[PDB]
């Protein structure tokens, strides 16, 4: 199943909900111990990790350096070592059982730093920084390379993407996207990096484009039904799901699913409540 | 509201 | 000689001046017909062309579609057929004796359109538009391909670059620069595209990076001495020259020269008066 953790509707949320694309049901589990939005979700060793984000509440607006681990059989959260810095609107990828925490903001500081967590030592350590400061950055791993895609540097929203090589600790700019995208959903479906939606500084986007490594080319595919930024995104059974987000007026509950063979989007699900800025992952 | 995330300021 | 046409200092300017890198001298030549800033210069067949820009005057503020031609043999300007639209903060490149006019703005319109001028028929024709609206865009020609680098789309400043294949009539994105730049100086030296200075939305820039096609990689080189946006740039005898620009406080008169063999910049002259937004190119001497 695909778990969504955190999110935001009037305040940051502690929801942990699981969607069944087979039954179409929603299964609700333990609350996050601290509410979080603008966080990222991943899975390592079947354990679900929630990374960074922020607690935007009626009494505060605290950027999170926290990393928290959910175990699907135990149904319980456990704190892990926290990152060097708080990272709101962070991006994360998984390579060789390690957690990469990418960019994000703390206050008005927009990070270019990246750090790496290893679950069996419970430690973070900094690696080479990106060439660009990026919050709202989409992150993906393909051929066990780490891609940071789009985002916002504090001033400009970005269509650039860069690649991190683990065995040299270096970042390389790649071909930029056709569209400037901050707060897009970025994943690796089959073997292209997919960037769906986001915000270009004036409009939320429903366009989706994908990066083909062999040709270093971005190509437009089926555009999403409903424009959305700050969306959750994951791949289930070889097809992509995008959950929630913001369209400039309302917090979406819509969940869309992309079939890569037909190249078609349409509405699969409502979340139990509309929200943006969730962390999504599958186990 | 944040134009991108919807979150309050 | 290095010719600088137009520019901006509280008013658009009409100056045409030509710098002798050996003599040190600045030669004062026939004024532009119309004061223009945000224009580009280029040379085809030994003639100096001034393209686009904007007339900022105490009595008016009009973008310009004009194309005008300067002949060093006669020291006279002659008008040419104008572009289809006015283009302030334009970029220009030359392919096969044809002038490509790229991007620019007209009021609140930020162009992605591109058009091609043919000197032997005095005609402009539209070509495929860029993937991006780019004003203050830097343009360079490498292996008869046209590169549009950086710029400002009306909302976001850009580090993206794209490449135009003339005889396929389509644009294709390439690797982005390390640094977001609008109003940079962009030129070709030896076999690389250089992007120097500009503005990223917070600071004017002194950094310089260069694109190698063989590696599809933008690598940083030595930075200039003075941060500057809306500079002019050209290549004279294997060396890059940047002229004037704006550093957030001052319209610069300084001219810096980059030697690629030493990876060094040095200050070689000052223009007769500080200014930004000039068109620069190199041709014979009158």
């Amino acid at each position: 199943l695909i778990y969504t953790a955190g999110g935001y509707f009037r305040q940051s949320l502690s929801y942990l909900e699981a969607y069944n694309p087979s039954d179409g049901t929603w299964l609700r589990l333990a609350d996050l111990q601290v509410p979080r939005s603008g966080l990222a979700g991943c899975v390592v060793g079947g354990l679900l990790y929630a990374v960074g984000g922020r607690n935007n509440s009626p009494d505060g607006n605290t950027d999170s350096s926290a990393l928290d681990c959910y175990n699907p059989m135990t149904n319980q959260w456990s704190p892990c070592a926290p990152m060097s810095v708080p990272r709101n609107r962070i991006g994360v990828g998984v390579i060789d059982g390690h957690i990469y925490a990418v960019g994000g903001s703390h206050g008005c500081i927009h990070h270019n730093s990246v750090e790496r967590y290893e679950p069996e030592r419970d430690e973070w350590h900094l690696v080479a920084p990106m060439l660009t400061r990026r919050i709202g950055v989409g992150v993906a791993v393909l051929n066990r390379l780490l891609y940071a895609v789009g985002g916002f540097d504090g001033t400009n929203r970005l269509n650039s993407a860069e690649c991190y090589y683990p065995e040299r600790n270096e970042w390389r700019m790649i071909t930029a996207m056709n569209t400037i995208r901050s707060g897009a959903g970025v994943c690796v479906l089959h073997n292209c990096i997919y960037a769906a939606g986001g915000y270009d500084g004036q409009d939320q986007l429903n366009s989706v484009e994908r990066y083909d490594v062999a040709t270093a080319t971005w190509t437009f595919v089926a555009p999403m039904k409903h424009r959305r930024s700050a969306l959750g995104i994951t791949v289930h059974q070889g097809r992509i799901y995008v959950l929630g987000g913001y369209d400039g007026h309302t917090f979406l509950d819509s969940v869309e699913c992309y079939d890569p063979d037909t190249d078609t989007w349409s509405e699969v699900t409502r979340m139990t409540s509309g929200r943006s800025g969730v962390g999504v992952a599958v186990t | 509201a944040d134009e991108e995330t919807g979150e309050f300021a």
